């Protein structure tokens, strides 16, 4: 019988799209971001170099394409959408009352991020003639945008482009000057590969790069150009075409970069620089992550980043129609992004895969550059390739740099630092440029502590109150095996003298792994390190690095009842795991005493064990262990781990455990929850409930001993419940699911706590694109209508701003239960006056009473 | 019906169901961020490069038929 | 006797007689109409245009999916216009 | 089979009808019949059989050839007896096999053309976009240079009309293979020194491209204007008017970009409007107003300062035309910015009030719109006392016409800017008119009825002192002989109502209302619902408490009012006597409900949707205040002894009674009428549950349990139709209550639902589908995968079907939700099935 309201504390600081335009319609250029399921908007401030965040608005959907188009003659630039809804959408920014103006909302499909139902991929000729979004599968839509006498943007029917057993790797319109609009897919079909059971089909089939036109005199839109490849390319860039540019399309695949346009225009391919001496895998390629155009009505560049984070500056040379050559340069090294922009007044905004984001100043283009700029003129045989190496930027300046907590991986909630009111401590970030972050509030106040690799989990120390953290990533290496790496590389590069003056200047090179990437190779390899951090001083404790191939995966500090009241830290390892397929040598478990108040991790001994274990929970003086799908207690020996107690009849594979009293909550990968009692008079685990659905539980929080709330792999949060005064000597139990609800974004951590002191307890989560999140109970019934009523007033009258429905989307995966969605009833304050009297009146009060009673059911957490 | 793919008959094999199901999951992957982005933080890839693996096993990601 | 249409829908929107004013196209109700009812431009050309979707009578107002189909994204199937595969264009 | 042939089809598929079957006797002529059998089919005959002849003629159309086949498709399209359909077809299958045959058709382009052209300039719509469409296919099959080796020598032909649809034909054309592609050929014809009627041509063809294109020319506007520009300082006349007629069209087209792209043609317009006269000056004029709103504020004083003379001296010109292009022209001025309101009211009004507002301009259609449009836009700009000062004391016109134009005048003005900007003068001099004219009018029709009450409703408060002048005319009128004057009276009444309320005239309202009531009697029905509308403001204003009638003695007058048949006198009716029942329920017994009651069951029936909206509306405000529990017993008994036909009207009226008294109300004694023996009494009781859920929705979330048994003993009750509508409850059950926490009851319904997929009657199997279909909406997806997987492969092929019709219909309703559902299906030796990707444990 729990009701629960949903409040966004910090919404997600995770970009997936940028685009820049001139959305305000004056001089300003702004850039406008998909971050998860929220749209905001943006203005870099060019006198002071600092990005400012004008508009956010929470669209209830998810984006999956952001595409921004403008028509001949006009001055503002539209934003069209498509997302998780059957509906593709075009906003216009007014800055008179900084709101998305929704122009455009137009029905072809059922919603959710399906397969053959466009909205995946986002194409517009260059002109704004028309608009094409595209499922990766069959369908393709066609619209053709106008004006009309009162320079209104009007959209037509769509048009049908279907090609079955079609997938699509990416889709851009190709700039056609004012001809029939055409838009290039790199496709491949399936349809042999399916039928022929040998698999020559399979291997034989190759991916297609085809030209779609748009006749607008017949009005239609045909297959008109096709052409396989012999290399399989990720995406493509549009090259401006003509007045100012030679029409075609650039295409990035693995290890290359060709030109192709449809006529007698050879294809023009040119292979990617690789790095001089890199310490990654040979037998790995190289692709492009990101792209990036700037035009000027002198010349035109292109700018393209790595996987290695490595921006490289691209000219296409001319020869009137057809192109000569491709050119390349080196241009900087960033961390590796998921949307670039070149504004104008020399700026340029980074947006990263994970991690803060930056905004540099353009000080230099490089063209008065003395280093080597390469070319597809340049020849060469046997597939070598062309060879740079990595500096230190200088053609950029970094002049901004915005926080960004995605990705979170796991967080806790305390008072360590004594405030007397509790902060939030957060692992999170990836790779080299992973932290440990402290926030406060009094939106969140943050402090950062960089990390070696991604951390898992950390534990707190109760006496210490210092942080047992593990970090591990996969095919990294450790620091031992990238020193012999480099010293192997420099003893075989000598065998050809100059080589050895070479050889000092590369090993005494040790570029900062933070902003070069770091030497990642292999693929079963595993870096891993356990340290112990002072959480108010950046600074750690002590440190520790594990084998090459050990990956720790769970954490625990605890005491036992065997010993005195001295600590200990257990750690458990995998050893040589696989991910696809799965398959793994067998786990270890490392016991350390943390001697000297928490500061020293000593080691005792190191226990194998027949698979990962995934899970260490204190226990009443001895340790809860999951080991593959094996449950199990363990007491502390002097030369082992012996186990005392096993069950065996778990799923698939445990997770995580938690305990109240005699009962444990396994969490398994796919099966849910299960309920597990020890019996200490027999010394028997009995498996005594389970769950009625399956979820991929990636985390879980302890309500009471009856009630268990769970976090999903698919975004969801739900709440269990266990019958009344259930026996755990008989089986065959089944717990009701009291709540269900979809956040829209990935819980990595649930906590029931009060973040306030004295005030409401409440049920704080945190997601993997950077946001904080609030469940709370209500206190009344009362209140409780109020907010159904406010929720189904503004479904109604505020729908999503992308064509979703809000009831359908909170019900993605199961039937919404027992949540109000309070970022949905904030939206009363940014509706229309009329309307919002109306619905005010129908809830028979002034609209000033609705805002102040959502102000304190904030304030109240 | 015949027009919309994934549906089955009473003659749909348990490859033609897997391989239907598979290449489903594999476009919820590509669409929903978070999952994509767990995805690319338990093996050290980028977005990109996943992006790439998964377009790539979407040819055969079961393998041949009988 | 009697399909649907089923094409892809576009910008014209679906009419109603005064009969059948406030029905649902696909499932006959008269419970809440939720959504617009959008049809295919060949069904809305010549002097189709502005007839009723279900009975092709003169069409008085604009044509609704009930609440019940919306919430199943019934309104998602296509042109929802009935015709009738034993009548020529003349009958 | 050989479809039907009506009396004009004989003459030709006549050859058809000849039994000569054998294909040897045709002489290669069987291509000939062949067309002619394909043709029938297609133009007369289902859409299954014209399809598949239309494919059949597509997929031939080369093998063919376009000779034959045109030369049996022309004649069928230029035949009087042609149904527009038919057409329609025709044109189709032209423009399909014209994009089969490329290059073929190029021979017979000439044949073509001139039998479409004429459709071209035809006064029916979709003719003109058919005749459009085929010049647009044939320019996209036969190359653009056979279309103008084709069309060239038209284009100085001496007769006009050949000269004008050969233009728009080039215009056509150009819009189907680009303005590009023709724009060499157009400069060298607009140049042709030779002929001056090849000039002239041309740019008519580049205004008819600028009139057919729209918006989409603006990347080619500088190009076109370049073009055509010599064309206003050529010494023919008639050239340099269509060039000017040309630049109109062109600006028109390019609103409101493009304006840089005119920079040429500004001075020799200027030179010209000071050179020229007559229909040439119209069109200078006419240009230059369809070109001003695109410039710059600054730019815009300046031109419309220099041609401001030259239009106002127009403003007196005998030909009527130019009179209408120069209000077109001061509306456009006076519509932008820069020029502001001063020099308008100092030197464009006084003039335009001279001229223009004249009583001849009265009697045409087209002057009095354009006049009035122009003069409402003005108020827009120059202020709405301004305008109106000049034109109120000509309310008192003796000419009808011409102060029914001044009074539509007042009403948008006043519309559009309220009446903030008027004085007092102004004021009384307004109402002086409005009488005036509202008291001698000869027709009863709506300008004056709508001026009056949009006056009064912009002053407002301001009209206190005026009322009882006001109110002794409507009550004058209210006694007339004409029944349109009275209606006119209550619709006035009915219209200021509110606006009489704040203004505390309560006694006089009465004295209204009293008068309404005492005329109520009246026989014709329109005059009828107009006072009822009047008499239901007057009891919206005043209380039900200070009604004069008191609701006492008012409602019972109204009951017997029902049974009258006019629908105008339903709506308005049903609408009081809903007010009545809403606010004043209190002053009229249980029994006169009851009445009503029963004679508002039948108007449920009505085939007006408002009608039944309202008898909806009063029918459960009537509920709510009297008991539901005598209603639902007599609506019990009637849906006992009544037939099908009005047994839904008993249903819609349970389940209106339960909405408004909560179902608890009416669900026991509903579920208690269940288990009397008889079987149709039961289906009755069924149905009636069904639609309730369906109306109550999300009420119905603290009721299932309640229902739950009935629906145990339905579900697997041995009778098809009780299965059938069973399972219909439990479909709007789920999706009535769907997010509101009812898994557990739906999921227990589920249980009994389910065995009813083996079944075979169409009607009932549909039913359990939809029941399935609505508790997956409720339950989730999740668990009807659950019940599916059981039996997705089984040895009996018939649950296969069954279970994969089920699958399917989750699965197209879910197919992105079903990816965290799928079970967990391990590898083998042949193929990898495990999705590896989900497995992974940060
Ligand atoms: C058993 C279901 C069946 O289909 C019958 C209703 C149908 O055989 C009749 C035919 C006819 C000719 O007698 C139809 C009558 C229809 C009525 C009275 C419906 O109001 C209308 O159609 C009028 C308006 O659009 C909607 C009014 C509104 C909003 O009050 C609605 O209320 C809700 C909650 O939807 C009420 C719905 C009514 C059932
Ligand atoms: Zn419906
Ligand atoms: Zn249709
Ligand atoms: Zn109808």
């Amino acid at each position: 019988h729990m009701f629960l309201y949903n409040l966004t504390l910090q919404r997600a600081t995770g970009i997936s799209f940028a685009i820049h335009g001139n959305f305000s319609g004056t001089k300003q250029q702004e850039i406008v971001v998909s971050r998860g399921k929220i749209l905001e908007l943006l203005r870099p401030d060019p006198n002071t170099g600092k990005v400012h965040t004008l508009l956010t608005v929470e669209v209830f959907g998810v984006i999956r394409s952001l595409m921004a188009f403008r028509l001949t003659g006009g001055t503002k630039d539209y934003i069209v959408v498509g997302s998780d809804s059957g509906r593709i959408v075009i906003l216009e920014y007014q800055p008179s009352k900084n709101m998305f103006e929704k122009i455009h909302q137009e029905t072809f499909g059922k919603s959710g991020c399906r397969r053959i139902v466009p909205g995946q991929f986002l194409a517009v000729d260059p002109k704004g003639r028309a608009v094409m979004i595209s499922a990766i599968e069959k369908q393709k839509l066609v619209y053709i945008l106008n004006r009309d006498a009162a320079a209104r943007l009007t959209i037509s029917s769509p048009l049908e482009a279907h090609k079955a057993n079609t997938l699509v790797y990416h889709v851009v319109g190709v700039d056609v000057g004012f001809e029939n609009p055409m838009f290039a897919c790199l496709e491949m079909d399936y349809e042999e590969a399916d039928n022929d059971p040998t698999g020559e089909a399979a291997a034989n089939t190759q991916q297609t790069l085809t030209f779609y036109e748009l006749d607008l005199g017949l009005n239609h839109v045909v297959r008109k150009y096709s052409e396989p490849l012999e290399e399989h390319g990720n995406f493509l860039i549009t090259v401006p075409g003509g007045s100012d540019g030679p029409s075609g399309v650039l295409i990035c695949s693995e290890n290359y970069i060709t030109y192709k346009n449809f006529g007698d225009q050879p294809d023009i391919r040119c292979p990617i620089p690789r790095r001089r001496n890199d310490l990654d895998d040979p037998e790995r390629g190289m692709i492009f992550v990101c792209s990036a155009t700037h035009k000027t009505k002198s010349m035109f560049f292109f700018l393209a980043q790595t996987e290695q984070g490595d921006i490289f500056k691209i000219t296409l040379e001319t020869d009137e129609d057809m192109v000569t050559e491709i050119r390349l340069k080196y241009f900087d090294t960033v961390p590796v992004a998921a949307a670039m922009c070149v504004l104008k007044t020399g700026f340029l905004f980074v947006a990263s895969e994970f991690g803060n984001h930056y905004l540099y100043q353009i000080a230099h283009l490089g063209d008065d550059d003395e280093e080597p700029e390469f070319s597809s003129a340049m020849p060469l045989e046997e597939g070598d390739t062309f060879f740079f190496q990595p500096r230190p930027l200088k053609n950029l300046v970094l002049v901004d740099e915005l926080d960004s907590l995605s990705p979170i991986l796991f967080c806790q909630i305390a008072d360590l630092a004594n405030e007397d009111t509790p902060q939030l401590y957060v692992a999170c970030g990836r790779g080299p440029r992973s932290s440990l972050r402290v926030l406060r509030h009094g939106v969140f106040n943050q402090v950062a502590f960089p990390l070696q690799y991604t951390p898992r989990k950390f534990v707190i120390h109760p006496e210490s109150n210092n942080l047992i953290i593990i970090e591990t990533d996969h095919n990294a290496y450790t620091e031992a095996t990238k020193a012999q790496r480099k010293q192997q590389m420099a003893e075989e590069m000598v065998e050809a003298e100059l080589a050895a003056e070479m050889a000092a200047a590369f090993l005494n090179e040790n570029l900062p792994e933070s902003i070069f990437g770091a030497p990642k190779a292999g693929n079963g390899q595993w870096a891993s390190v356990i340290r112990v951090m002072n959480p108010i001083q950046g600074n750690t404790l002590d440190l520790v690095q594990l084998e090459q191939n050990e990956a720790a995966f769970s954490v625990a500090v605890c005491r036992f009842s065997n010993t005195g009241e001295d600590w200990y830290v257990l750690v458990g390892v995998a050893k040589d795991l696989i991910l696809n397929p799965r398959s793994v040598a067998g786990g270890f478990v490392y016991t350390y005493k943390l001697v000297n108040n928490g500061e020293k991790l000593e080691f005792l001994h190191k226990t194998p064990v027949e698979e990962v274990p995934a899970a260490i929970a204190p226990f009443q003086g001895r340790v809860l262990i999951g080991v593959g799908k094996l449950l199990r207690v363990y007491d502390l020996g002097k030369k082992k781990l012996l186990r005392k107690c096993e069950n065996k009849h778990i799923a698939n594979y445990i997770s995580g455990i938690q305990t109240i009293g005699h009962r444990v909550i396994v969490s398994d990968v796919q099966e849910s929850f299960i309920w597990v009692r020890y019996k200490r008079n027999e010394n028997q685990l009995i498996i005594f409930a389970d769950d009625t659905y399956p979820r991929w539980v990636t985390t879980a929080s302890l309500l009471d001993y009856d009630t268990v709330a769970g976090a999903d792999k698919f975004g969801n949060i739900c709440v269990v419940r266990l019958p009344p005064n259930t026996n755990d000597e008989v089986d065959s139990q089944k717990a009701e699911v009291i709540m269900n609800y979809h956040v829209g974004e990935t819980v990595l951590s649930l906590q029931k706590t009060t973040l306030i002191p004295g005030g409401s307890e409440s049920l704080v989560y945190t997601t993997l694109s950077g946001g904080i999140g609030i469940l709370v109970p209500f206190t009344s019934h009362e209140d409780h209508d109020f907010f159904q009523h406010v929720e189904m007033h503004l479904r109604s009258e505020h729908p999503p701003l992308c064509g979703r429905d809000h009831l359908s989307f909170r019900s993605y995966y199961f039937p919404v239960k027992n949540v109000i969605d309070g970022d949905l009833c904030e939206q009363f304050n940014s509706m229309e006056p009329n309307k919002q009297k109306n619905v005010s009146e129908e809830l028979d009060r002034t609209p000033p009473e609705v805002s102040k009673k959502l102000e304190d059911i904030r304030t109240r957490y | 019906q015949s027009k919309y793919i994934g549906t089955g008959h009473a003659d749909t094999t348990k490859w033609e169901w897997l391989v239907n199901q598979h290449r489903d999951s594999y476009c919820s992957y590509m669409g929903h961020f978070d999952l994509l982005n767990y995805f690319a933080i338990a093996e050290n890839e980028s977005k990109a490069r996943v992006r790439f693996n998964l377009m790539e096993k979407m040819l055969q990601p079961c393998g041949p038929p009988a | 006797d009697l399909i649907f249409c089923r094409k892809q829908a576009g910008v014209a929107i679906g009419r109603l007689c005064e009969k059948c004013d406030g029905k649902c196209v696909i499932c006959d109700s008269y419970v809440r109409p939720c959504t617009l009812v959008r049809i295919c431009d060949e069904c809305n050309y010549g002097s189709y245009q502005g007839r009723c979707v279900i009975c092709g009578g003169p069409g008085v107002s604009d044509a609704y999916y009930c609440k019940e189909c919306t919430i199943q994204e019934k309104d998602r199937d296509g042109c929802p216009k009935i015709v009738n595969l034993g009548s020529s264009k003349t009958d | 089979n050989l479809p039907f042939l009506k009396p004009d089809d004989i003459q030709y598929f006549d050859k058809l009808l000849v039994d000569v079957d054998e294909s040897t006797l045709s002489p290669e002529e069987q291509k000939e019949r062949k067309i002619m059998k394909l043709l029938l089919k297609i133009k007369n005959g289902t859409p299954p059989m014209r399809k598949a002849a239309l494919r059949q003629i597509t997929d031939k159309a080369r093998e063919f050839g376009a000779g034959p086949l045109f030369n049996q498709i022309l004649p069928l399209l230029m035949s009087p007896t042609l149904e527009d359909q038919e057409r329609h077809l025709l044109v189709k299958v032209i423009d399909r096999i014209l994009y089969k045959l490329d290059d073929l058709v190029r021979p017979y382009v000439h044949k073509i053309l001139v039998v479409i052209e004429p459709l071209l300039i035809d006064e029916d719509y979709y003719a003109r976009v058919e005749g459009r469409e085929i010049i647009s296919n044939l320019a996209k099959a036969a190359g653009l240079a056979t279309m103008i080796s084709t069309m060239r020598p038209d284009i100085d032909n001496m007769d006009e009309y050949v000269r004008n649809t050969t233009a728009r034909a080039f215009a056509v054309v150009a819009s189907a293979l680009g303005i590009p592609s023709l724009l060499p050929f157009l400069k060298a014809v607009c140049k042709s020194k030779k002929s001056w009627q090849a000039r002239h041509t041309g740019i008519k063809i580049v205004q008819q491209i600028a009139i057919l294109m729209g918006c989409a020319i603006l990347p080619h506007l500088r190009s076109l204007v370049e073009i055509i520009e010599h064309g206003l300082v050529d010494e023919q006349q008639k050239v340099r008017t269509i060039s000017a007629l040309a630049i109109a069209a062109l600006a028109e087209a390019a609103t409101p970009y493009g304006i840089e792209s005119f920079d040429s043609v500004l001075k020799p317009l200027w030179k010209g409007i000071r050179q020229h006269r007559g229909k040439g000056l119209a069109a200078f004029l006419k240009a230059i107003g369809y070109l001003i709103p695109l410039m710059d504020a600054e730019y815009a004083n300046y031109y419309t300062r220099e041609v401001m003379l030259i239009l106002i001296r127009e403003f007196q010109s005998p030909d009527e035309e130019m009179k209408k292009i120069v209000l077109k022209v001061v509306k456009q001025c006076c519509g932008t910015d820069g020029v502001e309101a001063n020099y308008i009211k100092t030197e464009i009004l006084p003039p335009f009030f001279k001229h223009f507002w004249q009583h001849r301009m009265a009697l045409d259609r087209r002057n009095y719109r354009q006049l009035v449009d122009t003069t409402v836009e003005l108020a827009n700009k120059v202020g709405a006392a301004e305008i109106i000062s000049r034109i109120v004391d000509d309310l008192k016109d003796e000419a009808e016409q011409y102060r029914k134009m001044v009074m539509e005048t007042i009403e948008k003005i006043m519309g559009n800017l309220g009446a903030a900007d008027i004085d007092h003068k102004l004021e009384e001099q307004l109402i002086d008119g409005i009488l005036y004219a509202f008291q001698e009018q000869t027709t009863e029709d709506s300008v004056m009825l709508n001026g009056f009450g949009t006056v009064v409703n912009a002053l407002g408060k301001r009209v206190k002192p005026y009322l009882p002048q006001i109110c002794g005319t409507v009550l004058w009128r209210l006694n007339n002989k004409s029944a349109k004057v009275r209606q006119q009276a209550a619709d006035l009444i009915s219209r200021t109502a509110v606006v009489m309320k704040t203004c505390q005239e309560e006694k006089l309202m009465g004295h209204l209302g009293v008068v309404l009531y005492e005329y109520l009697g009246e026989e014709y029905p329109e005059v009828l619902g107009s006072i009822l509308g009047a008499l239901k403001a007057i009891v919206n204003v005043i209380g039900m408490h200070k009604m004069t009638p008191p609701i006492k003695d008012l409602l019972p007058r109204l009951t017997p009012i029902l049974k009258n048949r006019h629908e105008k006198v339903q709506e308005n009716c049903i609408d009081l006597v809903g007010r009545i029942a809403d606010r004043g329920a209190e002053y009229v017994s249980a029994r006169e409900w009851m009445r009503i009651c029963f004679e508002l069951l039948e108007l449920l029936k009505a085939h007006k949707k408002a009608i039944r909206r309202a008898t909806v509306n009063t029918f459960g405000y009537i509920a709510k205040a009297i008991g539901p529990h005598d209603v639902l017993a007599t609506l019990l008994n009637n849906l006992k002894v009544q037939e099908r036909q009005n047994r839904v009207c008993t249903t819609v009226a349970i389940a209106i009674v339960a909405e408004t008294c909560s179902p608890f109300t009416v669900l026991p004694a509903l579920m208690n009428e269940y288990r009397v023996p008889e079987l149709n009494v039961q289906n009755g009781v069924l149905k009636s549950l069904s639609f309730l859920f369906e109306y109550i929705g999300e009420m119905g979330k603290d009721y299932i349990y309640a229902v739950t048994p009935l629906l145990e003993d339905a579900l697997m009750d041995r009778d098809l139709v009780h299965r059938q509508t069973a399972s219909a409850v439990v479909q709007h059950m789920s999706l009535g209550v769907y997010g509101f926490g009812c898994e557990d009851s739906l999921n227990h319904l589920l249980n009994y639902v389910w065995p009813n997929v083996f079944e075979t009657s169409p009607h009932v199997i549909q039913a359990v589908m939809g029941a399935l279909e609505g508790l997956r909406v409720a339950i989730g997806p999740c668990r009807m995968l659950q019940y599916c997987l059981q039996g997705l492969f089984h040895p009996a092929r018939k649950v296969r079907d069954v279970y994969w019709k089920i699958y399917n219909s989750i699965y197209i309703g879910s197919q992105d939700a079903l990816i965290a559902h799928y079970p967990r299906i391990y590898n083998d030796d042949k193929n990898t099935y495990i999705r590896y990707e989900l497995d992974y444990i940060l």
